[PDB]
RNA sequence: CUUGAGUCUCGUAGAGGGGGGUAGAAUUCCAGGUGUAGCGGUGAAAUGCGUAGAGAUCUGGAGGAAUACCGGUGGCGAAGGCGGCCCCCUGGACGAAGACUGACGCUCAGGUGCGAAAGCGUGGGGAGCAAACAGGAUUAGAUACCCUGGUAGUCCACGCCGUAAACGAUGUCGACUUGGAGGUUGUGCCGGCGUGGCUUCCGGAGCUAACGCGUUAAGUCGACCGCCUGGGGAGUAC
């Protein structure tokens, strides 16, 4: 549920929350955690390599199954549960086995539900099978790229891809960016959309916010000295320049693809 | 003139009478209206809807040009 | 509408006999019967104002029946909204 | 419990499975408590126009008596099975026990 | 209006032919028809017109049949 | 070069212009004409003579072809429906067939608005 | 008490409403084939498009919007409105026999709800059309009408707005008072004769300043409500 704060202080007046009651208010599931401490944006050599990354909360990873390799094996929701490291909310689901696994949260899911992945799985939200078991026109979430690798397209919160041709050994998808592509029709997709749709009509309210999520500030370069980014200098308020990145690259509108291995991939870009 | 469907006690026009049906729509596939077949406005609706169904099934075309 | 084995039972539960259709707690209860049913109705067809004018009417007819029959006897009128779980 | 009127067309191309289709069909709506009072095996006939440019099709015609549910199962079933090439599902007031104009 | 061209026809009747079925099939009326947007408000206005002089010409007829010219 | 003895003439009729294509049966073109290219501009450019011109001299530019029967198809509203067809039986040509193929919109998108002049 | 009002039983017609699905026609765009010098547009032009191959024609694909014919001074809805086909949910109306309740009715300040189009907010979508805008014309000028383009918007979800020549310029309910010709939708009896609902046109008395209205009254009456009081200033200012 979308809700605005009340004015009770110039850092709530603005606040837009979402309130979601069906995720759990407990913990986590201990055995699919794992510690992720951060980075600051540095790598091993120590220096900055992304820039305005530090600080925010602490944050256990919890790991999700993007592969849905169980076939076979029914498993039902035991519940919603926020996850820290993504956009999109996460299932705890037991199979009957007894086994339990997190997955990424469709739309309409709950709990109770139930789930299964194969080439036999029924046509239903939350179900994973091959693309090629999976009528043309259908929309999907977390779709594979390679055959058994795992999900990695439509991941996000309200993302889904759909199913727009398939063509022998490759469907052709449309992406949330709007790129039509294609990956081997044995790659594997779940039904449905990704939920927690809202998510995109938060509204942070106040800088706290941001670094609460671990993102620094951010310093125009028209606000610093030549010796520090190209935009830089000027008595008083100067640009006379093209936009370019810290580094000099044009920023507005250059392009920078260029991977001349995965172009084949590619039925048409975004625009 | 003459409405067939009174003189013949029908419930219904039946949209799988394709026979009855083509002698309601003109050559190009168009229905026919009432006032030159001379049927009753309430069967003309009934027809108009027998034929959208025949057209829906691929029993009747919907022009002559497909 | 309400079908015609619920009117029926309704219509022998509340009536003096099942010959009974036109007494007020008949009246009554099968309005109350069908109010109660379009509430799923129009929980998902909030934009149903059409159909929502007649579930309105069936609001304001029995609100006139009930007031007739609290003004009538008012024993029976509180025996009815007792059964029916209604306000007043 | 309504009564429906089913007429599905086939892919020309899967038409000797038409016979494990009707079975199907007819067990589903039967298991259910329906009843069946007409099937109508049409066979092939020309389309009056092309559909996936097809010009033929296997039509079957079933007057059932069912509860919505089945009817909905069905239906999901003529949706996801690509042999189905097109349905129509139609309300009938009474049940249809008679010989079509096509017989 | 699709037509085919019988035996031992002169091109003429032919032609004939398919004229008097473009014009049974209304083709150019629906196309001059087509060419712009009629608001709603100008298309009742129209056809209630339409209506209205047909009724009182027919009216006018009849009781004219009535009358003598001299 | 191609002989095919068996073509199409599609009469593109519209209001200012007459276009005369001629194709086989599976819709290839082997030539075409216009009243617009016969030397007829402005008011002259829509007139059924125009049109006739236009449909001898696409009957002249398909010759090579060696074609002898022609179906007809007709689209539009213009004033060379009629003389194209008469100027291409009085080529010579077979017709085996006239159709009308005006396309007309079942409902469709809006129409642009009404002149006013 | 049953005659007004209402309940029940059986049927009937309907673009009444809400939700979901789906079909065929067409436009546009994209890819390719054939082909070659024009296309498009107007009163006439020009801008525009086209040898970097357009326009025409064929094939395949994408997407949005609207549902030709039927179609009708036809139907449904309180009004606004509502139109392909199919399903799910749902409101009202009407008719025939009865049975039932027993004045439970009518109207309604304030209140509340609904309320075309345009507009506004957030998020989508965007084929066609098109305020704005640009160019080409026309003209004395032409911030227009005409032409070539074209963005909001038009579409969807949810919320707001609350107004229209929102009109029959005619408030609601009831009773009564010569006729004629139709439409539509029931029903009774034997194509004929009845009997209900809604509806179109003409017209009699009467009414009306007149125009006209005329059993669907603007006639003859009753109940209740809304509203007017010379033109402008002004449905404006505060
Ligand atoms: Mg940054
Ligand atoms: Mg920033
Ligand atoms: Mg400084
Ligand atoms: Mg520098
Ligand atoms: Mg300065
Ligand atoms: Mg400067
Ligand atoms: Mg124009
Ligand atoms: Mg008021
Ligand atoms: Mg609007
Ligand atoms: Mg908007
Ligand atoms: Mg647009
Ligand atoms: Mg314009
Ligand atoms: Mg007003
Ligand atoms: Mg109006
Ligand atoms: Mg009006
Ligand atoms: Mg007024
Ligand atoms: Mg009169
Ligand atoms: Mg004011």
């Amino acid at each position: 549920a979308v809700v605005k704060c009340k004015p009770t202080s110039p850092g709530r007046r603005h606040v837009v929350k979402v309130v979601n009651p069906e995720l759990h208010k407990g913990k986590p599931f201990a055995p699919l955690l794992e510690k992720n401490s951060k980075s600051g944006g540095r790598n091993n050599n120590g220096r900055i390599t992304t820039r305005h990354i530090g600080g925010g909360h602490k944050q256990a990873y919890r790991i999700v199954d993007f592969k849905r390799n169980k076939d076979g094996i029914p498993a039902v929701v035991e519940r919603l549960e926020y996850d820290p490291n993504r956009s999109a909310n996460i299932a705890l689901v037991l199979y009957k086995d007894g086994e339990r696994r997190y997955i990424l949260a469709p739309k309409g899911l709950k709990a109770g539900d139930q789930i299964q992945s194969g080439v036999d799985a029924a046509i239903k939200p939350g179900n994973t099978l091959p693309m090629r078991n999976i009528p043309v026109g259908s929309t999907v979430h977390n779709v594979e790229m390679k055959p058994g690798k795992g999900g990695q397209l439509a991941r996000s919160a309200g993302t889904y891809v759909q199913i727009v041709a398939r063509d022998g050994a490759y469907v052709t998808l449309r992406l949330r960016s709007g790129e039509m592509r294609k990956v081997e029709a044995d790659c594997r997709a779940t039904l449905g959309e990704v939920g927690n749709a809202e998510h995109m009509l938060r509204v942070l309210g106040k800088a706290g916010a941001a670094r609460w999520r671990g993102v620094r500030p951010t310093v125009r370069g028209t606000a610093m000295n030549p010796v520090d980014h190209p935009h830089g200098g000027g008595e008083g308020r100067n640009f006379g320049k093209h936009p370019v990145t810290p580094w000099g690259v044009q920023t507005k509108g250059k392009k920078t693809r260029s991977n001349k291995r995965t172009d084949k991939f590619i039925v048409r870009r975004r625009s | 003139k003459f409405c067939r469907f009174t003189a013949e006690g029908v419930q219904e026009i039946d949209y799988k009478d394709i026979a009855t049906l083509k002698n309601y729509i003109t050559e190009s596939g168009k229905i026919v209206p009432s006032r030159i077949t001379g049927t009753r406005a309430k069967y003309q609706r009934q027809l108009a809807r027998a034929i959208k169904r025949a057209r829906y099934l691929s029993l009747l075309p919907y022009t002559d040009r497909h | 509408s309400l079908s015609t084995e619920a009117t029926a039972k309704i219509v022998s539960e509340f009536g003096r006999d099942a010959n009974d259709t036109g007494s007020t707690e008949v009246q009554v209860a099968l309005l109350t019967a069908q109010i109660n049913h379009l509430q799923g109705h129009f929980a998902e067809h909030k934009k149903d104002h059409h159909s929502r004018r007649g579930l309105l009417r069936m609001v304001s007819q029995r609100r006139k029946l009930l007031d007739y029959l609290k003004r009538k006897d008012v024993a029976r009128y509180t025996q009815l909204i007792e059964r029916l779980g209604l306000r007043r | 419990m309504r009564h429906y009127e089913i007429v599905f067309m086939v892919h020309p191309d899967q038409s000797e499975q038409v016979p494990g289709m009707i079975e199907r069909y007819t067990a589903a709506i039967t298991g259910a408590e329906g009843k069946i009072h007409r099937l109508e095996d049409w066979g092939r006939r020309q389309l009056a126009y092309p559909i996936n440019k097809l010009h033929k099709a296997h039509y079957v015609l079933m007057n059932v008596e069912a509860p919505q549910e089945v009817i909905d199962e069905l239906e999901t079933t003529f949706r996801f099975n690509d042999a189905v090439i097109r349905s129509m599902v139609m309300r009938t007031k009474h049940a249809v026990t008679e010989a079509s104009p096509m017989v | 209006p699709v037509i085919k061209v019988r035996e031992n026809e002169p091109f003429d009747v032919a032609l004939r032919r398919f004229k008097r079925s473009c014009e049974k099939a209304g083709v150019l009326a629906e196309v001059r028809r087509r060419e712009f947007y009629e608001k709603p408000t100008t298309e009742r206005k129209r056809a209630k017109a339409s209506a209205v002089k047909r009724h009182a010409k027919k009216l006018a007829r009849e009781n004219a049949r009535r009358t003598r010219l001299y | 070069r191609k002989q095919v003895s068996d073509g199409v003439a599609h009469i593109h009729a519209s209001f200012n212009n007459t276009i005369v294509t001629i194709t086989d049966r599976q819709g290839n073109a082997l030539g075409w004409a216009t009243a617009g290219g016969s030397g007829f501009r402005g008011s002259r450019k829509s007139t059924p003579f125009a049109a006739q011109v236009a449909a001898e001299r696409c009957a002249d530019a398909v010759k090579e072809y060696g074609i002898k029967n022609l179906e007809v198809m007709v689209k539009g509203p213009g004033p060379g429906r009629e003389s194209t067809i008469r100027a291409l039986n009085a080529a010579g040509f077979r017709i085996t067939n006239i159709t009308d193929v005006t396309p007309i919109p079942h409902x469709g998108c809006r129409p642009p608005k009404k002149r006013r002049v």
